RNA sequence: UUAAUUUAUUAAUGCACCUGCAUUAAAAAUUUCGGUUGGGGCG
């Protein structure tokens, strides 16, 4: 939630601007929870799965702020408590 | 085109919290704190069943788990069904034959000059003027008030020949008694549930009018078919019903036989009333219903043709027009559309008076229609006497 | 509403007493007087007096 | 948001249902449409526009009769009671549609053209090449959305390779598959366009309200 | 099955309205295309109010028209029938420019939008434009808005007189020469804030409708050599002003 | 408003919808309306 100018120079009228992520809805598979999910996902999360070489990997490799989502951080509790027992 | 828009239908549930889609954990909800919290997970509640049972909060089972949800559909008649084809629909589902006009023996009882009430032209005009002008405190009575007064005051006039005829003391007029009768037509089951007012009861049978040669003469007549109207239209389709035949009374009841039925159009509104074409259809069904209540009682539940037939008449009215019907029941094997059949003598559009002016009309200070009935017909009261004296 | 791109001067020209223009006030005072002494020769000269001039060389 | 609509019945009856008029308002209370509000009260008759609606158990062609043809207040046409069997309907009526007339439905496409009487319901495929149709669907099974005002009709023109283009009253030829059910024979109230309402109060009895007073350019 | 495949198409086309030879004249046209591909083509033409006699005129002219596939053609047929070009009004469109069914959607849509909103034509006015002059679609978009507003402001003629007199089928090469010349003659004069000064403007029959052979005797009729300098004087006037301004 | 600055916003397409950058319009938003002759028979 930020602000811009008109034609890329300071001496013009000031405008507000909301940048939003492009939202994909892809289907994934969790090897540890053995159910498939229907998940709202972005470009860079998909790239963060491949750069982590796994989706069960990514939810256990990131701290709180790096995913920053109540569902994915519940997946961090839900999957790792499966591992705890 | 589906009826009922989305905004007025049942609201869809909110999409489920994603806490449920992980099988590893249990959800942390506001089941503990017994109030809504927006920042806790949405709980699922168990289907709650009322442990006790309550009279003012009773819930019925659905219509596939009642004690009697039988698959065969019955079709039931009551006092509110308004037939589409009118009499022609009522003729087929009774298997009765239409003869226009009252028979010769009924009209012969009023032909004798001694069988007249005193002032039969004047005392009717006093009953009309009492009910439609003189009854209430209000200036004009509505049809829901003077229609039950006219016939039950005209009964009182017809009852006053009891000194002349001592057989008139064998009758009562019970109100609010419910009869029923069932019959099968070609396949399907049909029922009457007669819930009406003022049936007048006698302990003697009414004598048969039509001879057995006339009943033998009914084989040649074919029931008139009509298509694309099926003869089931505007009857209550009910899949939950008990096949029962009721005479309206238990065993050992004095006056066990109906004599005449006093049907009415008691509504104030013409859309809420019965048309004369539809009112004579209820005359066929209640008179057949009270007659078939005794064919299922005095002879049992067998399909045959009656040796000593039963006859029940009926009197129909609106408050201004009168209809008269005598129904003769003589067959019970109603599954076949051929063979013998019943016969009924009806009377169409037989009006007591044309108009009643309850208040004077003014057209430049000079009255053109004074108070009282206009177009009064004294012939209808003879017919209403003739049905009252039949069999007595 | 229709608005121009380039031909902006050629719309909503006013009548007699036109207030604005500079160069067509010379135009409208040439229609009447040169129609008397030239006859049907006024059309020939007006196209030449508005299009372009041919120049000459003074060596 | 206190605009729960009167469109709430989910069960078909012939009886007149009370209509709650709006006055031009919507669910937020704002006007979107100007010039309606007030008028004589009206009751709604649910008109069945899927005229080929098959009855219970039975199916195939089946056939109807007319009871009464009465004026509809919520319409510009003349509606008719039409009863087949144990079910009675509210449909729109054609021009020469009296009480007791012989009408039929079908869903069969013959190898030869089918002669229309004056009021039958048939698919567009089993009809003549230039016959005069009525209420038509747009994608087979919907119901009648299209032409029903008063005497509004079109023609089937040409039928080429499993497709019948019909002609709307506005000359806007459009493509309809040749299995949509359609009433045939000219719609009732053929002298509705020749009406003169006389007073200013007739179209304030109808529900309409006067226009604004700004002079626009 | 291959021999019977010709028979059922000939059975369906005979109901459609062809002859024995004209069906067999279509067998020399199907280069590349199959027979099932063919029958969906011909039907979709005849469905849009085409008689079987003009349809061979466009197909013998344009033999590449059959390789257009099935799903894009039904979307092309629906958009054009929205515009009211069906039932015989598509015939004059198809003969003069045969490439209508294969050229792109947006250039048709950018053209109808510039006419309907920027030029403020009505719906029947666009349809009468598209029937009369189908050469409007092959013309560049910025040049189309110029030739309207030249009629609207410099020539001054209103909306119905543009549509009826077939104005948009003449080029800007032709129309600048025959307007500014008749303007500077004192024979044409632009209308005022209300209209004109003293003379009646001539009709567009006497200005635009005569061809090059019939121009010099009917429209000009003053001197044959007189216009020829001004043909090129306005051309130099066109060249310098476009570059400098 | 055919004054200046803008197109975030709605409506269209550009390299099914969404989203990110462009083009053309619609709706508007913000801000101002020098000085010297004002009645002029209109510089
Ligand atoms: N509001 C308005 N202004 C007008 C009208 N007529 C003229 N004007 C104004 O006067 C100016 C000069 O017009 P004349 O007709 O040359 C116009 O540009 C306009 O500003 C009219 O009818 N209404
Ligand atoms: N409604 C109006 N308001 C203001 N001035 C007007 C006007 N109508 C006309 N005028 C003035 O009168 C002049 C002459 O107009 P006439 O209609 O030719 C205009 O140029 C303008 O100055
Ligand atoms: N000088 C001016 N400045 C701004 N708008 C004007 C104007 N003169 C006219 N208008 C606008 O144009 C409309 C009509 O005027 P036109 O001259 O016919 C007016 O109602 C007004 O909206
Ligand atoms: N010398 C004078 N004396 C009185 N009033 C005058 C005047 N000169 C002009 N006016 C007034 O000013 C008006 C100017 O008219 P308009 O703005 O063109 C006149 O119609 C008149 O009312
Ligand atoms: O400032 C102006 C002047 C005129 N106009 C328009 O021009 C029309 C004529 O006014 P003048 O003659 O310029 C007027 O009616 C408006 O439509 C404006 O929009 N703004
Ligand atoms: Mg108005
Ligand atoms: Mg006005
Ligand atoms: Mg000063």
């Amino acid at each position: 939630l930020g602000q811009i100018y008109a034609n890329n120079d300071k001496l013009s009228k000031r405008l507000k601007k909301v940048w939003k992520p492009q939202l994909f809805e892809r289907e994934f598979y969790s090897e540890i929870l053995d159910k498939k999910f229907t998940v709202t996902v972005t470009m860079r999360t998909l790239d963060l799965i491949d750069e982590a070489y796994g989706l069960d990997f990514y939810i256990l490799k990131t701290p709180k702020e790096d995913l920053c989502s109540k569902f994915g951080m519940d997946l961090k509790r839900g999957m790792l408590l499966r591992l705890a027992r | 085109y589906e009826w009922g828009v989305r905004s007025t239908r049942k609201s869809e549930p909110p999409p489920l919290d994603r806490v449920y889609e992980i099988p590893g954990l249990e959800p942390i909800t506001f089941a503990g704190k017994m109030h809504f919290v927006p920042w806790l997970a949405r709980p699922i509640f168990p289907p709650w069943d009322r442990g006790y049972k309550d009279p003012r909060f009773y819930r019925s089972p659905p219509l596939h788990e009642h004690p009697l949800y039988k698959d065969q559909a019955c079709y039931i008649f009551h006092h509110r069904c308004r037939l589409l084809e009118g009499v022609k629909q009522a003729l087929w589902l009774t298997k009765t034959k239409l003869i226009e006009g009252l028979p010769e023996k009924v009209l012969s009882l009023v032909d004798d000059p001694r069988n007249h009430i005193e002032n039969q032209d004047e005392c009717v005009l006093n009953v009309i003027s009492h009910a439609r002008l003189w009854q209430t405190t209000e200036e004009i009575p509505k049809r829901e008030t003077y229609c039950p007064v006219i016939v039950d005051n005209l009964i009182q006039l017809c009852k006053s020949q009891i000194l002349k005829h001592p057989s008139l003391a064998r009758r009562i007029c019970v109100q609010n008694s419910t009869f029923s009768a069932t019959w099968n037509r070609e396949s399907l089951l049909l029922q009457v549930r007669g819930s009406g007012g003022a049936r007048l009861s006698t302990k003697d049978p009414l004598p048969t009018i039509a001879s057995r040669e006339e009943i033998e003469a009914t084989k040649n007549h074919v029931l008139e078919t009509f298509y694309p109207i099926s003869p089931i239209i505007d009857l209550h389709e009910c899949n939950i019903y008990d096949v029962k035949n009721d005479t309206g009374f238990q065993e050992g009841y004095p006056y066990p036989y109906p004599h005449t039925l006093y049907l009415l159009d008691k509504a104030n509104l013409r859309p809420h009333r019965l048309q004369p074409d539809q009112l004579r259809a209820k005359m066929i069904l209640f008179a057949f219903g009270s007659a078939l209540a005794q064919a299922r009682l005095l002879y049992g539940n067998d399909a045959k043709v009656l040796e000593q037939p039963v006859v029940v008449q009926s009197v129909g009215t609106d408050g201004r027009v009168f209809h008269f019907l005598v129904f003769q029941l003589n067959t019970t094997d109603l599954d076949c559309n051929e063979g013998v059949k019943n016969l009924a003598w009806v009377d169409s559009d037989q009006l007591l008076y044309q108009h009643f002016w309850c208040l004077p009309v003014i057209k430049k200070r000079v009255v053109v229609e004074p108070v009282g009935p206009v177009g009064f017909k004294p012939e209808t009261f003879r017919k209403f006497l003739a049905l009252y004296l039949h069999g007595a | 509403a229709t608005v121009p791109r380039r031909h902006r001067y050629k719309k909503k020209w006013a009548a007699t007493e036109p207030k604005f223009p500079a160069v067509r006030l010379a135009l409208q005072n040439f229609d009447m007087t040169y129609s008397v002494q030239f006859g049907d020769l006024w059309p020939s000269i007006r196209v030449s007096l508005l299009s372009e001039q041919k120049y000459g060389a003074l060596v | 948001a206190n605009f729960v609509s009167w469109k709430s019945r989910t069960k078909y009856t012939i009886t007149p249902v009370k209509m709650r008029k709006s006055g031009g308002r919507d669910h937020t209370g704002r006007i979107r449409v100007h010039g309606i509000g007030g008028g004589h009260k009206q009751r709604y008759r649910m008109i069945d526009f899927l005229r080929f609606r098959p009855e219970e158990t039975k199916s195939g062609p089946f056939e109807e009769k007319v009871i009464q043809v009465r004026y509809d207040p919520c319409r510009s046409a003349d509606i008719a009671l039409v009863a087949g069997g144990s079910r009675k309907r509210w449909i729109i009526a054609t021009e020469n549609m009296q009480a007791g007339d012989t009408i039929l439905n079908s869903n069969h496409i013959g190898r030869m053209a089918v002669a229309a009487r004056e009021g039958d319901a048939h698919p567009l495929g089993a009809l003549p090449v230039g016959t005069l149709i009525n209420n038509v669907e747009s994608e087979p099974g919907r119901g009648a959305q299209y032409i029903r005002a008063a005497g509004t009709c079109g023609v089937l023109l040409r039928k080429v390779n499993g497709t019948a283009i019909i002609q709307l009253p506005s000359k806007r030829q459009m493509q309809v598959l040749e299995t949509c059910v359609a009433t045939v024979g000219r719609v009732s109230n053929v002298d509705h366009n020749k009406r003169v309402i006389g007073k200013a109060g007739r179209n304030r009895w109808l529900g309409k309200r006067p226009n604004s007073g700004r002079w626009h350019r | 099955q291959g021999s019977l495949e010709l028979e059922r198409v000939m059975s369906s086309l005979l109901d459609m309205g062809f002859s024995n030879a004209h069906i067999n004249e279509l067998l020399s046209v199907r280069r590349g295309a199959s027979l099932q591909q063919l029958l969906d083509i011909i039907s979709e033409f005849i469905l849009l109010g085409l008689n079987p006699e003009p349809v061979c005129v466009v197909l013998k002219k344009s033999p590449q028209l059959l390789k257009l596939p099935i799903m894009q053609m039904r979307k092309r047929s629906s958009y054009l029938q929205k515009l009211g070009l069906g039932e015989g009004k598509l015939k004059r469109v198809l003969y003069c420019c045969p490439e209508i069914f294969t050229m792109r959607q947006q250039d048709i849509n950018d053209t109808v939008r510039l006419l309907k909103e920027k030029c403020l034509f009505t719906v029947q006015q666009v349809t009468k434009i598209l029937h009369s002059c189908p050469s409007v679609l092959r013309e560049d978009l910025g040049q189309l808005e110029y030739k309207f507003q030249y009629a609207y402001f410099r020539m001054g003629i209103k909306h119905p007189d543009i549509v009826k007199s077939e104005y948009l089928q003449y080029s800007l090469t032709k129309i600048k020469q025959r307007h500014i010349y008749l303007e500077r003659l004192g024979r044409y004069q632009t209308p005022d804030k209300k209209g004109q000064t003293q003379i009646p403007n001539p009709l567009l029959k006497d200005i635009l409708r005569v061809s090059e052979a019939e121009f010099l005797a009917r429209t000009a009729c003053t001197s044959v050599e007189e216009f020829q300098v001004f043909k090129k004087l306005l051309a130099r006037e066109e060249e310098e002003s476009e570059s400098s301004t």
